């Protein structure tokens, strides 16, 4: 339908043939999800804070005969919002309630309880909820937590074999990693034995641990190896043919098979002879003695005549000892196949070397190596056993851990118990025995199938269940401590232990952080990022190689193009627009079902292991009305490659092409003609764009930013839209319409825009108005734009005239060249905005003062400050200037006549107060926003916060009150209406209060009826509001509770206007950033055949060297948007008929082939677009999909119909010189960024200055002094430039030298020019540590 | 260091003083053996946390986490004392600065910004007040100086102008990163700093910082002036050739300005030296012309002490003769007519600077870059759509291969040919189909366009751009051209085979999805490579910086007989490098000899140059004795005559030059050393019989 009401302001032109039905998701989800599943209330127990409660509870002591059992918990509300929150700079978050209930059994006797204890809740802890937007708050940040990936738990099939090993061999090993607790691994060696590592714990034995599972050797062999059957007796010594259990042959002898032979000695073992002796049918053959000292025995068997031990299991059967067995009365033997072709005689070596045969002594043997320093007691080691291996609370597999342990073990059954099983570990063993046999495949450890997703959830979850369970062992060894423990939920539970875990978590934690608020791109992107770092997943932060490839597994779900191009690469990732979370943390990204020849629209969301198996078809491909392809063979991918597969083999489609992406680098336009390194480049380069003045909506686009700007929360949106009434910068209200709405509480929705405010990157936010005034709003349009933001529509960077060029050498490799027209025009200036507060107090000389006096300095800071405030808001701090005047107080003295008369004239303070103030050291200064200072408990006697309490109440009561006037004013209506026909009268009702004193009388039901409702609900709305005004009024003057070491908190903001400036940089969205050489004037800039000079001056080597395709085609395409939208300024220039422009507009929108359903006018024609017009007269905001962007031959017409040459190039000449450039030039428009690099920020040039007491070196950067640092690198440049003198006073002189420092400095005062090598003090530092280290050095003579 | 209590340190103290006076109070005690013991171990613990922490107990500090630091820690802060001592301090008087790029001045100057001046020349403002007395206490100085005072800033040019100020990049790798330049004062924040240097420094314009350091006057300007001038160290001891880079615009500029066109403007020109200022800057004369008589004036060297003038007429362009006229004296005229690439223009300064000496390739280099620059804006090159070609034939190599590789996968379907075999088929069916895909790109690159004059058959080379990037030489490759037009290859950063799924779209052209994928793998490995490289590089720089730092090189001749013989390598069909550059250099032990006896070349040993290598190329001998370094010598150090004179000054070399610390930066120094390691016979044939 395309009718955007909200986006008639400005229409954006779309193309590509290829249509979108799946729309894109509210994006958030991942967060959202995560924390309304982390609160919540649901009778299956899903993973949360009601999980952590059934977890421990019931909490029941030692023999205490006492237990807790869990009434769960509910969530109240926070005491504070989220903005005003925000702005007393105080953690925000809600208690927690319902207590668990206690019980009481009687002591010797059974069921014997006394009486249920039902206590009401009590306050545990603080519970951190989220902002709307996706973010936290703690002490007044955004407090976002960045998503983790960690390995799944379940069975591991790995490989580690390779050069590594260097034993000729490939070793294999498999280990199971619980959620939580010790791990289990086997292990190989060269041996062939198969070995046990817990927890990084020396290898034993597979017959030591499995014999401390309580399995006998009978059992190991009988269970886990063949037995088959042995006869031995009458001399014939025959045994079972079993041609179908192998497949080969060892044959010193011929073997008859019923009076004729199968294989003839030396004979082939070929399938001829096999199938031979294998189709027909064949029964117990007799063979030779000499098979037998090969074989070994299978069961346990011993004589029956005495009782000797001898012909035991698992050993070898010796020619003299079969005449001692078979002797003993046993007809039949059962020995073990052991032959090896796809088999190996595993375990046996662990029988051998294990040493110890029993349970017991196994308990003691793996007790004495978990615990190396104290002998096992052999009383606690069947508690080690269970504990250490299968117990429910020091085992952990739960929904995850089991599901793959079991889908990894081949199994079944899908679910079961979180513990492990002797079963279990057995039938690992007996998988990995196939592995190590050659049959089976391995797994990957890149491979995503095997990853998963952990969120603040589960994090919360866990970390809150480990403080929940510091809690349980307090309240165990409390409920133990008692006999009997009457209410016993009131001081058991201790808040600190719970509020330390989850303030510490959220407080502080490597994936919980502060962002850099740079545009929206930069605050959706980093609240969607994937991160390898913190708890597991992390080897080291040097080398690497195959965890930070790119597997087939990273195709739609993580983007391969943004990533942490730093230090570590390939470990943070991003997920894909349209990726979404499998509830068991997996990655599921969308596949469109397709269904015999036609293709259905039913969406289906596969995770990896299920798109593994299934084929997918290409994203780009020939689509028709009908659902049936165009060709023939179809671009298909199966499992780890794509090949070209007829229609029927493709099961489901990739919907749109924008999958593989992600949000950050999705809305760099024509992604398919730039090189895949430039652009992770530019997408690398697009979080570090600082928001300017004025945001215009880029003109080479997407269209995906048209959902990240109103799905990012920076923009002032509306709720149940209306008729707006009163429009303002301050604050906006619209009035709801009618249509839909409750009949309840009547009212209308108000809103408050954030004016100018600091942020965490040092930036300034804003939020303007959309709309004039009487428009109608309805539901999702932005009233306001953020930062960077333009009607909605996300622009974090400006536009300006392009022309490719060099100039007098002047842009030079990537380096750029500004005209001052830019610059004059006010575009690319941004605000800076830097917050500096002074709290100290807390002295025991008595409380400090603020102001009120400025001692040893003049009447110029008096000036400024207020006599009994702080300075003017808005006024000019530069310099040492004192912005907050301080005192503290000094040590008491003797009066004396000097002082007595010092302070008989000086009076007041009497001067001997320090001086100490909150003035702002040298290079900062700029103007000051607001001083929201702050105010304790219990104090009074300061001017200062009046202004702001008051300021508070006013505008409270002025937003408050609005409501108040439509409500009364609404009432006062209805009463006019109902005193209708009981005697009304428009003259005296439109001169008179009461409204007839109160309708008269009338008719009595009118009188009691509508006269005491009146007075009903007057008072009841009167007082009511009243109410909530004082309510109101006591939040504002309660305030925040500051920390005890600090009397007084006085915080001011101050803002500085920084533009575009020479050192500076500027960056691409290809990629291209680079520093400006210096700032030309106007005339001397090249200009067409109109007379136009160029804004920018790049350079064209750039596009061959470093591979960047896009910007070409940005330019021109560009070129051709601002050439349509100069033919229609030139036609408003005209002032034309709306028809006449409204052909060239509608051609605009239609021209070309298909590639949309927009068609121009279609809403009554004569507004709206008609207006848009005018509002896109600047310039056409043509889009481009990722990769179904615009091509060439679009390129050309397009730019053709703006009359422009198709080539693309215009003649240009010289801005100085007149002069025509030889051949056409390249010209256009395309779309750069301001960024944080600017040089008045980066560089600090320091001299001399404060050291620090140690080597008597400087402190370093933004400490106003400091050498910044040549390293050893250097000190090897001066060693082979051959000048040993700047090294010498280099290194000396102005570092370690104290008096070489002065006497240097007196000398280059003075002008002698002369200095000493001395004595290095860092030397002396070297000397003191050896001469406190144990040996001794004396310099010589 | 303040909550304070003294970390790290008292910590420590208390425990330990805790135990002694713990030990000797249950010494008077007479506690049991038990008790005492306790308190032995606990004391021999305690001391032990105070001299070595973290080997066994680990004791932690107070928020526990991260062990204490102990005494250990504090002999090495992170790896040995070099972070205290023993390697760079943080010093004094640095700038801290971001790079910008002044085209104007000179090759060696600066561009301390104004913001950045009179900050750090301080004590030398103060003291020129004192000396001149504008002022009159110090304070009062002070005072002048923070006024912001319209006086000082003359003075302080006056100390700027002969103040030289060193320039450095904070990853430093050779000698040629710090280097003195002559201040000039800019308006602004940032620091202009001389192009051709910047790739020296190797720093680019991304925005990277730069650290500025004050020297302190006597040795440290005047050795600056007198060593660490980038003027008067060009050649590198590392290649042997100088190192300079007139790239980009300067190869652009140069290539534009030398070539020739049939018909276009001017045909021929009678007047012949001051045809580019009228004729260029006038009319009807284009910047570059065929068959041009201009006469142009020689200058012989050959004569002892002496150059001898000539005039002759040359075939040649305007562009070079507009070229000839930066080229000082004696130099030959022949080495200006070529299509001048980024390789030429080095043999040039190299003669230049061997013939005419230092100052000459200075200003000639100098001359060369204005000119370059200057010639590159009036160039006007640009690229656009229409500058690249895409062949026709293309479509027809794409679709034969994929009927070709069509058959081969109906061969493995028949059963005939094994899948390994087919696989490594394959990869060479599209490896020679993307060399003939390349083929065609390069005949539509230079003979696709034509010029019409006279028999209309002649017609010229294209003038692309893109071209002149690629024959000129100023950036871009073949290969990256071939990956814009051309088939882009195939590889596989997990698997490091080549994969079976081939890239047909360029770049101008849409690339599919999967293609995109398999790009951004391998761009992903190769960033990886790339900054995996680097800590390598450092590291065996570190390794091989620490074994040389050995040599004085104090004596000047030994006089050792022992040599080491000097062939050339002579390796596979044509020989990798010449006797010339290996021979060149060092000194020779008895003498070479022609083919007849009795008759010695050179007087026992000999520094060979130019002369008498090129003399030694004429004959026949194809072996040199040459003694250097590892041949007997000294006890510590190597007498000047084995390593030779190759160094920043290509005449001697002299007592006290440490050749060690110039050492292992030739081998360290390129930044990579390899990218993907180069994914690692009956016959034969030779090139001349």
């Amino acid at each position: 339908m395309v009718y955007s009401y909200t986006e008639k302001k400005r229409i954006r032109k779309d193309f590509g043939k290829r249509p979108q039905v799946l729309d894109v998701p509210y994006l958030l989800s991942i967060q959202l999800d995560s924390f309304q599943k982390f609160i919540e209330q649901d009778p299956e127990g899903q993973y949360g804070l009601e999980a952590a409660f059934r977890s421990v509870f019931p909490i029941q002591s030692y023999s205490g005969n006492s237990e807790l059992q869990y009434v769960s918990y509910r969530l109240g509300e926070p005491v504070f919002d989220v903005q005003e929150c925000q702005i007393r700079g105080v953690t925000y978050s809600a208690p927690l309630r319902v207590k668990l209930r206690l019980v009481i059994y009687e002591r010797e006797a059974p069921e014997g309880t006394v009486k249920d204890i039902k206590e009401q809740e009590v306050y545990m802890g603080e519970i951190p909820l989220m902002t709307d937007n996706g973010t936290f708050v703690i002490n007044g940040t955004e407090r976002v937590i960045v998503s983790q990936l960690h390995r799944s738990p379940g069975v591991f099939f790995d490989s580690d074999k390779g050069k590594t090993h260097s034993s000729g061999k490939v070793l294999y090993n498999a280990r199971i990693i619980p959620y939580r607790g010790s791990w289990l691994d086997f292990e190989f060696d060269p041996k062939d034995n198969l070995f046990v590592r817990i927890d990084r714990r020396r290898k034993l034995p597979a017959t030591i641990i499995l014999r401390a599972l309580n399995y006998t050797t009978e059992q190991i062999l009988d269970l886990f190896f063949e037995k088959v059957i042995f006869e031995i007796r009458d001399n014939k010594l025959q045994m079972e043919l079993v041609p179908e259990r192998l497949r080969g042959e060892t044959a010193s002898f011929d073997i008859e098979a019923n009076g004729k032979v199968y294989v003839e000695k030396g004979r082939r073992i070929t399938a001829r002879h096999i199938r031979q002796l294998e189709k027909d049918d064949v029964k117990l053959i007799e063979v030779p003695v000499e098979y037998i000292a090969g074989k070994v025995v299978a069961k346990d068997y011993i004589d029956e005549s005495t009782g000797e031990l001898i012909c035991a299991a698992n050993m070898e059967l010796s020619l003299d000892l079969l005449a001692k067995l078979s002797q003993s009365g046993h007809k039949r033997i059962e020995t073990l196949f052991t032959n090896d072709l796809d088999h190996g005689p595993y375990i046996s070596e662990t029988l051998r070397v294990d040493p110890t045969n029993d349970r017991l002594s196994a308990l003691v043997e793996i007790y004495r190596m978990m615990r190396p320093g104290e002998p096992p007691t052999r009383e606690a080691a069947e508690s080690l056993f269970e504990n250490l291996f299968f117990s429910e609370d020091r085992y952990d597999l739960s929904a995850v851990g089991r599901m793959k342990f079991n889908r990894s073990l081949l199994r079944e059954e899908i679910e079961g118990s979180g513990i492990l099983s002797k079963d279990d570990i057995i039938d690992v063993m007996k998988k990995l025995i196939d592995i190590r046999n050659g049959k089976g495949e391995v797994d990957d450890i890149d491979h995503l199938g095997n990853r998963r997703i952990r969120s603040v959830g589960e994090m919360a979850e866990n970390q809150f269940r480990v403080g929940l369970v510091r809690v349980e062992r307090a309240v165990k060894e409390r409920l133990s401590l008692g006999d009997l423990d009457t209410l016993m939920p009131q001081d058991m539970i201790n808040a600190k232990p719970i509020s330390a875990a989850v303030k510490e978590f959220f407080g502080s934690s490597q994936l919980s952080q502060f962002m850099d608020q740079n545009n929206p791109l930069s605050e959706i992107t980093h609240k969607r990022r994937i991160s390898a770092l913190g708890p597991g997943g992390l080897t080291r932060e040097r080398a690497g190689f195959e965890v930070r490839d790119v597997h087939p597994t990273h195709y739609g779900r993580v983007c391969p193009i943004e990533t942490p191009e730093g230090p570590n690469i390939g470990l943070i990732n991003s997920l894909s627009v349209y990726a979404q979370t499998n509830e068991y943390g997996f990655l599921e990204t969308p596949y469109r079902k397709v269904t015999d020849g036609v293709v259905t629209d039913e969406i289906h969301y596969l995770s990896a292991i299920e798109e593994g198996n299934y084929v997918i078809a290409q994203a780009n491909s020939n689509l028709d009305e009908e659902g049936h392809f165009v060709e023939d063979l179809v671009t298909c991918r199966s499992k780890g490659e794509s090949s070209l597969f007829s229609r029927d083999q493709v099961d489901y489609m990739d919907v749109s092409t924008q999958q593989v992406v992600s949000v950050g680098a999705s809305l760099i336009p024509f992604l398919e003609h730039d090189d895949a390194n430039r652009a992770l480049m530019g997408a690398n380069m697009q979080r570090q764009a600082v928001p300017t003045l004025r945001a215009d909506k880029p003109l080479v686009g997407t269209g995906m930013e048209r959902a990240v700007a109103v799905d990012s929360g920076v923009t002032a949106v509306a709720k149940r839209g209306g008729v707006v009434q009163y429009v303002d910068a301050s604050r906006i209200v619209i009035k709801v319409n009618e249509d839909e709405m409750y009949p309840g509480e009547a009212g209308i929705d108000i809103y408050n825009l954030t004016k100018y405010t600091r942020s965490n990157q040092n930036t300034c936010i804003n939020q303007m108005p959309c709309v004039s005034l009487g428009e109608p709003v309805e539901r999702g349009d932005v009233l306001a734009d953020g930062p960077s933001t333009d009607l909605g529509e996300l622009a974090l960077g400006q536009n300006m005239r392009v022309a490719f060029m060099p100039w007098n050498g002047y842009n030079f490799e990537d380096s750029i060249l500004v005209s001052e027209r830019v610059v004059q025009e006010d575009r690319f200036t941004t605000i800076h905005i830097q917050e500096l507060a002074c709290v100290s107090r807390d002295t025991k000389l008595g409380p400090e003062e603020i102001t009120a006096d400025i001692p040893n300095v003049g009447e110029a800071a008096l000036s400024k400050l207020d006599e009994s405030g702080i300075v003017y808001i808005g006024a000019e701090v530069t310099g040492g200037d004192i912005l907050v005047g301080k005192v503290t107080p000094k040590g008491e003295t003797q009066l004396t006549p000097e002082e007595k008369l010092l302070r008989a004239i000086f009076g007041e303070k009497a001067s001997d107060v320090k001086d100490s103030s909150l003035r702002v050291p040298n290079g900062v200064s700029g103007t000051v926003i607001d001083v929201q200072v702050f105010t304790r408990d219990g104090v009074e006697k300061d001017k200062r916060a009046l202004e702001i309490e008051e300021m508070q109440l006013k505008q409270a009561k002025k937003d408050l009150s609005e409501e108040l006037q439509i409500l009364e004013a609404g009432l006062f209506s209805r009463i006019r209406a109902v005193l209708v026909a009981g005697g009304v009268e428009a003259e005296k009702l439109d001169k008179l209060p009461r409204d007839r004193w109160l309708e008269l009388g009338l008719t009595d039901e009118e009188k009691q009826n509508q006269l005491e409702q009146l007075a009903e609900q007057y008072d009841e709305l009167k007082h009511e509001f009243e109410k909530k005004l004082e309510a109101k009024r006591r939040k504002i003057t309660q305030g925040d509770d500051l920390a005890p070491g600090v009397l007084k908190i006085v915080k001011v903001y101050l803002a500085v206007k920084r533009r575009i400036q020479p050192g500076d940089k500027m960056a691409g969205r290809h990629g291209n950033k680079g520093v400006i050489s210096k700032i030309n004037p106007i005339e001397d800039m090249p200009y067409d055949e109109n007379g136009t000079p160029v804004d920018i001056v790049l350079n064209p080597l750039g596009v061959p060297s470093r591979m960047n395709i896009g910007q070409i085609l940005e330019t021109h395409l560009g070129m051709a948007a601002k050439g349509i939208g100069d033919k229609i300024n030139a036609m408003l220039k005209q002032q034309q008929e709306v028809a006449k422009l409204r052909e060239f507009i509608q051609r605009a929108y239609d021209l070309g082939a298909d590639v949309r359903q927009k068609v121009d006018l279609s809403t009554f024609s004569d507004e709206e677009v008609m207006r848009l017009a005018e509002n896109l007269r600047k310039g056409m905001p043509i889009a481009t999909p990722v990769f179904d962007g615009a091509k060439e031959a679009e390129i050309k017409e397009l730019l053709k119909l703006g009359d422009l040459p198709t080539s693309g190039q215009i003649r240009l000449y010289d801005g100085r010189t007149g002069e025509q450039f030889e051949r056409p030039v390249t010209v256009g428009y395309m779309y750069m960024l301001k960024l944080n690099h600017l040089v008045d920020d980066k560089m600090h040039a320091r001299s001399t200055g404060s050291y620090s007491l140690v080597t008597q070196q400087p402190l370093g950067g933004k400490a106003q002094f400091g050498g910044q640092r040549f390293g050893e690198m250097e000190v090897w440049a001066l060693e082979a430039y051959g000048a040993a003198y700047t090294l010498q006073e280099m290194l000396t002189v102005k570092s370690d030298d104290v008096n070489g420092r002065t006497k240097m400095y007196k000398n280059i005062v003075d002008g002698n020019h002369q200095m000493e090598p001395g004595m290095p003090e860092s030397f002396n530092v070297l000397l003191k540590e050896i001469r406190s280290l144990g040996i001794n050095i004396e310099l010589e003579d | 260091v303040p909550r304070f209590a003294t970390s790290d340190l008292n910590d420590l103290y208390r425990r330990v003083i805790n135990r002694n006076n713990r030990l000797k109070r249950l010494l008077d005690l007479a506690a049991p053996d038990i008790i005492v013991r306790n308190e032995k171990r606990m004391l021999q613990e305690a001391v032990d946390a105070l001299l070595d922490n973290g080997r066994r107990g680990r004791a932690i500090t107070g928020s526990n986490k991260r062990p204490l630091k102990s005494l250990a820690d504090m002999i090495k802060g992170k790896q040995g004392r070099f972070r205290q001592n023993l390697l760079g301090k943080r010093v004094d008087y640095s700038g801290r600065s971001v790079i910008t790029v002044g085209p104007y001045l000179r090759l060696h100057q600066c561009g301390l910004p104004k913001k950045m001046a009179l900050e750090l020349f301080k004590p030398f403002i103060y003291g020129k007040l004192e000396l001149r007395g504008l002022a009159t206490t110090i304070k009062a100085a002070k005072k002048m100086v923070e006024r912001e005072e319209a006086v000082v800033w003359d003075i302080l040019d006056e100390v700027i102008r002969e103040h030289p100020v060193l320039l450095n990049r904070a990853p430093t790798l050779h000698r040629l990163g710090i280097q003195a330049f002559e201040p000039v004062l800019i308006e602004g924040k940032a620091i202009q700093l001389h192009p051709l240097v910047c790739a020296a420094y190797n720093a680019d314009f991304d925005g990277d910082q730069m650290a500025v350091h004050v020297p302190l006057t006597l040795e440290a300007q005047l050795e600056a002036r007198a060593l660490m001038m980038s003027t008067n160290n060009i050649l590198s001891p590392a290649n042997g050739e100088p190192i300079i880079v007139p790239s980009q615009d300067v190869v652009l500029g140069l290539y534009y300005m030398t070539r020739d066109c049939v018909n276009a403007k001017g045909e021929g020109m009678v007047l012949t030296g001051p045809k580019e200022a009228e004729r260029l800057y006038r009319s009807g004369l284009a910047s570059l012309h065929a068959r041009v008589k201009v006469r142009i004036t020689e200058y012989e060297k050959d004569a002892n002490g002496e150059l001898v003038a000539k005039t002759s007429l040359k075939d040649t362009t305007v562009g070079r003769a507009i070229l000839w006229m930066i080229v000082p004296k004696g130099l030959p005229y022949s080495i200006v007519n070529q299509a001048l690439g980024k390789k030429a223009i080095s043999k040039m300064l190299n003669t230049c600077y061997r013939i005419l000496g230092l100052k000459p390739t200075v200003i000639f280099a100098d001359q060369i870059m204005y000119t370059g620059f200057a010639y590159a804006a009036r160039s006007g090159a640009s690229v656009g759509i229409d500058d690249m070609v895409i062949p026709e034939k293309k479509h027809e190599i794409i679709s034969e291969a994929e009927a070709e590789v069509a058959e081969i996968q109906e061969q493995f379907q028949s059963g005939l040919v094994t899948a390994g075999e087919r696989y490594n088929k394959v990869i060479d069916i599209w490896a020679a189909a993307n060399d003939r895909v390349s083929k065609a790109m390069m005949d539509n690159l230079q003979t696709e366009t034509v010029i019409n004059r006279d028999g209309q058959e002649e017609k010229q080379v294209s003038f692309n751009s893109i071209y002149m990037m690629a024959d000129s030489g100023a950036r871009g490759s073949a290969a990256q051209i071939r990956q814009l037009a051309g088939m882009r290859g195939l590889m596989a950063k997990p698997d490091g085979s080549i994969i079976e799924t081939p890239i047909t779209a360029n770049f101008r052209e849409g690339l599919n999805v999967l293609q995109y994928f398999i790009s951004t793998h391998g761009a992903r490995k190769g960033l990886a490579d790339t900054a995996l490289k680097t800590a390598n590089s450092g590291y065996l720089t570190r390794r091989l910086v620490d074994v040389a730092q050995d040599l004085v090189v104090t004596e000047d001749d030994c006089g050792t007989h022992e040599g080491i013989m000097m062939t050339p390598v002579i390796e596979g069909g044509d020989v990798k490098e010449p006797l010339r550059d290996r021979v060149l250099g060092r000194v020779t032990a008895e003498d070479v000899l022609k083919p007849g006896t009795a008759d010695i070349l050179v007087p026992r040993n000999t520094l060979l140059h130019e002369q008498w290598c090129d003399l030694l190329e004429e004959n026949s001998v194809d072996a040199v004795k040459v003694r250097s370094v590892v041949s007997c010598d000294t006890d510590f150090g190597v007498c000047a005559h084995c390593y030779g004179r190759d160094l920043a000054r290509g005449h001697i070399i002299n007592k006290g030059e440490a050749i060690g610390v110039i050492a292992a930066q030739s081998i360290g120094e390129p930044g990579t050393q390899l990218t993907m390691r180069t994914f690692h016979e009956s016959s034969i044939q030779v090139k001349n019989k």
